[PDB]
């Protein structure tokens, strides 16, 4: 089931509005996906400690 | 921003240090999708066009990118 | 009657200190209730991220 | 000329803004300070002159209130 791959997109806010509702619907009846998002829900909080500029500098600088 | 205690101030700086380190350790492709979705606010469709891959592949690539990031973050002591 | 139940929002919003975040992740490893709580709240950041802090400040001033 | 997805995105942005406008002032304040300003629990406490524990529970209720609205508005299920 292709949904399993949607966890990160969902938690990062990258799902279009139609995909987001599709996934939220799937989540209500899929304990696996539900547990997947739960594993990742702490990640946006960590990502938010840096600004996009800091991040861009990390890229240019690889 | 309000004043924080000295420990809070240092710990938060340490954290930002490790998080940055973790992102630098991502492969270029994993960092590329994380930068576009989270930092630039782009949608999978938009990322698909800029990067040159199918949207379904943007999704799965993000899935692996975030899971890889997490691995490093745990190894690094930032998250359990 | 367990204080950790109030930390779910601060956790998902990224507002917990590094120290507070560790305690809470520790508690999360053993409390299915708190896990269900953060799971419910985790689409929230993605929704919030669709607006900038400037729009939001403007709204709060009025 | 508007793509179906940019239309839906535009709608969601209106509704989320709208949902944030419907929060009580106290709920909007803690959400604004944690998520949008990136402040810690302790900093929010200092700035508001309330206890740290109160900031946490207040954030707890505020986020849950936001969500109730966003559900009624149809933004999230
Ligand atoms: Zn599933
Ligand atoms: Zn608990």
């Amino acid at each position: 089931h292709h949904y399993a791959m949607w966890d990160a997109a969902y938690v990062l806010g990258a799902l279009s509005a139609a995909d987001r509702r599709e996934f939220e619907a799937h989540l209500a009846g899929c304990p696996e996906c539900r547990g997947a998002v739960t594993e990742l829900c702490g990640v946006p909080a960590l990502l938010s400690q840096l600004d996009r500029d800091e991040v861009a500098a990390i890229s240019e600088s690889a | 921003d309000p004043e924080q205690s000295t420990p809070d101030e240092v710990n938060a700086a340490l954290d930002r240090l490790l998080i940055a380190d973790a992102l630098a350790q991502l492969s270029a492709e994993h960092r590329a999708v994380i930068q576009r979705s989270y930092y630039r606010g782009w949608s999978t469709a938009q990322i698909a066009t800029d990067l040159g891959i199918a949207e379904g592949t943007v999704k799965s690539r993000l899935h692996y990118a975030v899971r890889a990031l997490r691995l490093t973050l745990q190894e690094l002591g930032v998250t359990r």
